[PDB]
């Protein structure tokens, strides 16, 4: 298969809550760069007490001989993904991934 | 050393595949014709056949992690391939090795009178 | 050489792309027909065979992402392809061959007297 | 000059993709015939094929964005196409074919008394 | 013209249509059995055949919109078509042909003593 | 009058769909035999063909909007039709031929002594 | 005539249309065995071959509604149809034709000494 | 005499059914086999045919109302038919035609010598 | 006769409908091979085919309500057929039809000397 | 495919709210148009509490090459559409729209 | 496609309420026939607080050069139907019909 | 078709309330034979708050030519049916019918 | 004896099934390979063909009330079944029975000299 | 079919309630044997207020000229079954078991 | 069938409740190890209370002339799972297994 | 003897059902080349084509439950099988017996001079 | 053997089935080729031949409890097979066995002159 | 030896299963075409077919678990395989023996004079 795509693995470091000040504290963010192939399950439209909100999904394969790094969450096309399946089928891997949004 | 191309094609990055996959696709088309070292005009034989290489190298990265598969399929991916690359060309083939075969006094399609 | 226009092929703008397709193509189809930079009519025949090359440009540049496929699929897509682009060209290709081995005093279909 | 034309074929408003229809279709009817451009009644040839280009262009139309292919689906919508718009001619080319090689002192399908 | 003819019938009225229609496939049939204008019965030919003319207008009218499909599908839509308009007018063509070559002394299965 | 019979055909009530589908039936297995204006017993032989114009105008009247197709599918409703109305009668057009041709002194299957 | 029964067959009461049926079905199975109304035995041989007028009459009046149609659909019902009506009485029909050309003294398969 | 039998053969209560489906049944089977009415062992031979009246019958029974028809599907009920119900019948047919030949002095199979 | 035989069948307990297979079928396997009650070795020639007998009434009373179908289907059953229930067993009716033939002086396979 | 067919894509200008007369104020509406496939759903009938109503569906689908512009909703034959689903697949857009009303 | 069965369309007159009265004041009605392509679907049981009903529907195809006139219900055999759904694939019409009863 | 099986069609006579004794007053019955094709659809175990029931369905087919005569319920074999679907597809009939418990 | 045998099969237990079938497994092989009751080695040739009982008497175990049978479906169940029980077995017959036939002074596959 | 497993039907006898001592009386049990074909649909975990149970499921497939006594449960390899569907398509049967627990 | 990963039967000795204390007391583990044939059916996200959590599934299955072993759950790869569903068609054995979490 | 082997290989255990197969996977075997008992390398020859043997067994043990059947479905469960299970073994098979007729001095494929 | 060869192949652990399979293979191949136990270079031929045991036992080993079908199905895993292992080996087994037959002295394909 | 090898396959790392394939696929590329290791030019004709070793190598090594199978399939994967792997090589490896045989003076395709 056609493996062009670029995408991100990010992992988030350590965190513990103080209760002083009564905020989360957190380390810094280790990513990791890799090359796969992705396509689109398209953007749907939900109507949210607030209001009305769009979300997107995406699906990652991957041929054996790759090991994945461990992660929280993914970067593609600048926007973050958070995965919803994974599935490891004969030596390969394939995953359902669905839009999230992350703190600046 | 078959070992390390193997392990780069699948694992490496996309400059090490792409150079790979040409030096592989010109052995091919090379063994495919019948061409020899010792004959003179390497080079202008080997700049005649670029096409070819540039399609079969095309295809050939397509067609990565799956060779000699007829179909493949993987959360709503399916494909399916053609039974060989080197199909299409089969006319030119046959003229390049006619041709080579005369120039290098070879066996293939000729007359000898004992 | 292949391989710039290969990464080119694999990543780059419209431009570029259909710049090396023409070329390509252009160089396919001067290769198929048998003509040599020798005749004094390269440029007339060059400039006959045109719609050949338009048309078999555009069947690649279709093809962007499925060279080497017989069929693909996703959600919400699906496509199948046929044998061969130059199967509905035989008879130009022929007639056009047939001529010019006449015109270059070639060796196609030519009854040789020793 | 192939870029700008299929440029202006797939991205362009509706007379400039009418126009470039009629100019290649008429193009590739002129080669199919082997009509010659030295022939002095070129006009009444050109005037005699009207309908075959007027269908094909009718068809190419329809035939666009989707060259080589047999078949294409988006999203409900599913389409087939035949192997070559030119099928159902044949007859009618072969004899304009001929009638253009006796007028035009051609090689096609005469006794050569030498 | 020819632009004017596809124009009309990418956009217009049912009547522009239907005229377009009418001549068209009447210059086809015409041109099919081989009649020429110098013929002193033109007319009686011409009214002679109509039925054909009468029932591929009718087949083309009711193609507007599947010019060059074989099939076609949609939500709640779904039609095929056959390979060719005029596969059951074979007889009467091959007829109508032998019968004007007869009257007008031409070159279709006639036997020439030279 | 093509326009008109089509406009009625497709928009017009029971009677003159019925009218002018009997008038186009007769026109054509008159034409499918080869019979000629000028026999002097056209009564007869028009008289001696009604069950085939009835069975005819039977098919013809459920093939309405649909001509030259071979499926059908509008909500559930599926049909598909033979590639010919006349496939079945193939044996008496035959033999009416034949008779007609040795009646009217014709060419068909006659052996002519020069 | 032939419009009177179309239209009782579209819309009529059962004892019309199996009346019509019976005539028609009897005209057509006299026309294919070729018997003539001076024959001395006109009734023997229409009370003869009676079995087939009634077993056409009965396959025909089941195909109210499907005239012309391989096959049909519906929300809750299909149907599928074979070739022709007649395909199972060939060599009846045969046998017939024979007989009743030598008895009449017929042209169907006799020896001419001119 | 078609019109009751069909009617009562549609709508009729079971006794009539079966007695109208023997004789048809019967006429149908004296039918086949070329019998003549002159015969003097006409008992015999009708005796000697019961069983397949019987099979036949059995069979007809089954196919009401589903006459010329290769499939039928309402609710859920799908049922199939073969070509036509004599097909294992053939040998026995042609052993019977031949020996009733040989018995009424008959022109099958027969030599001539004139 | 064969009124009381097929109503039993219709409507009947299992030993009528068992005994009027059996009877049947031993009437139908008496005439495929050519047996003749003159013979006196009747009995014996009907003892030693009682094989073939027991298991064609077998099938033939699994197939009750099936009669004369290819296929069946409710709402969980399915059922289908073969083309005939004496398929298998021809050879042992080819050799049993020679060797009555020549014991009882038949014509079968036998020749004349005028 | 056969594209013959007109659309118009619509963007509304800036919004604010004004508390003293407690109306809202927008700006200008750009247009700009195109020619693509369209094909019809069917139009049903729904029942609600005020009574009944009717809603249809069309489907716009593109081929590459064609850069869609950002809008907010699509006048296609004098009726004014909004997005539901936006799927993007192989350099390629089919969208399916659903109808709303606008104001005057 | 076989076309013999006869579909008459009905539009109703304006409409105004008279409050002094209490009733509802109608103007007259205007019907057109046409002959069309009429099916069936089947006629059910439901049951309701008072009681048991019975309601059918059906399905109306027209081809090409054919105009629809503007129309409430429609009255097929004696019975009057009001639509559901309407589709228009490629210069065609398609119409479910449901059962209801209107004032004599 | 094979039609064998025998189908009883009945009709109930007028009926009226007689508010002085308190019981519905009934008619006599007519009731008409025929002869129909007719198939299991299988018996199935409900569950009811006083206990467990049993109720089977059947479907009975007819071919053109015989017209239903007007009826209330069906007795098949001993047992009364009701329908619940009636459809009439192409001068054809089919009825599902579904059991029910009727008054001695 | 057939009636009662039909019935132990079809609702006898498991023993009656097993002893009958062995016995009309025996029979029917007796029967195939043409065996004759006055041979003197009987017990030899019936103890020779012991596996092919065995064999056919286990598949004739499980295909017990399906004879004639190409499919089966009954709630959730499928079975498919060949042609015949005796169709690997093809090459052993024949040499058994030609080996009979010597035997037994046959006319299977002899020369006579008249 | 192949047909080698064994099946008992059992039925219970009279039953009537004894209102002094507040005790069910019944009578004895009558067994029937016999050997028909039975297929497996597997054991299934279902949670319910007090806990975790297991139930299972088996088909049971019977050809022509065999008539199924009259019975109450089934009792297959060591354990009772209750019918839930009955099926009778063209003079065969075919019954749906499921597992049920009786009083020792 | 290819049969190369392995596959650890466990099953929990005797329990009884020590009301005194308040605990439970357990016996030993007996634990059978084998080699069979497993697939991954895939690891899904679940919503629950208290947060997110990730949950497995796995199918197993076996040829026949082995015999399954009495037990309560399985270990596969350093995890714990306990069935869900199990058929048993034609002397074979397939099982159905999900994630569950076993006290140290 | 067949009854208590038929009877035990449906309903027994794996050591005596393993036992009845391989006996009569040997005597199946022995029989199809050949062998007689009278040969003085009997045993060399039985353990020469062991492999066969032990090949077959492990076949048909496989098979139990599924004798004489193509398919076999149910709710979670699907086997096909193929034609024959000697199939594969032709080559061997043939060159034994030919190999056993040539030791043996037996009548297959062997000239005799009269 | 057979009996625990095949207790042990279906239960046993990974090594007993891996070294079964390895001796087997290692019989069948040497049983295929013609090989005899008397040959002098018995070590070398038995070397000679090592990867086609190698790739035969991969193979088999994944056939293992699934020998002589085409398909399984258990739950979502679905397989199918060719018709044989040694299908591809064809070419090198026929060199084997001329070599082999020409060093032994033996009867294939070898010119003898008595 | 083997066994090793199998076990290092079916459980083992990246390193050791790419050196088993790449040597048991030069073994077998060395066996097909009839190379000897007495011939000087060893080395060099090792080095020559090195692009058929390393593509088949690849080829085997996307097939571990997936041996001697035409299809799986799980939920979520779907793979299909064709016949063999050395099919598209039959022209090389035809000229490769040709000239090793020349080369060596073996026997295949050589005229012997006796």
């Amino acid at each position: 298969m056609r493996c062009i795509d670029e995408v991100t693995f990010v992992k988030k470091g350590e965190r513990h809550y103080d209760t002083e000040k009564g905020e989360w504290i957190e380390g810094a963010k280790t990513e990791t760069v890799a090359t796969l192939n992705v396509t689109d399950l398209g953007t749907d439209r939900s109507l949210v007490i607030f209001g009305a909100i769009t979300q997107g999904a995406k699906v990652v394969r991957t041929l054996p001989l790759f090991n994945v790094p461990d992660f929280d969450y993914v970067i593609i096309d600048g926007k973050t993904y958070e995965h919803l399946t994974f599935r490891s089928p004969l030596y390969r891997n394939s995953m359902i991934f669905k839009e999230v949004t992350i703190e600046d | 050393s078959v070992l390390e191309d193997v392990k780069m094609l699948l694992s490496g990055k996309t400059d090490e595949q792409l150079e790979i996959i040409n030096r592989r696709t010109t052995e091919r088309v090379v063994s495919l014709i019948g061409l020899e070292s010792d004959n003179e005009k390497y080079k202008e034989v080997i700049a005649a056949v670029d096409t070819i290489i540039y399609e079969v190298s095309l295809k050939r990265f397509n067609r990565i992690g799956n060779e000699g598969m007829q179909s493949y399929s993987q959360e709503g991916l399916s494909i399916s391939f053609p039974d060989s690359d080197f199909d299409e060309y089969k006319d030119e083939i046959s003229r390049w090795r006619k041709k080579l075969s005369d120039d290098q006094k070879g066996a293939f399609a000729t007359v000898f009178l004992l």
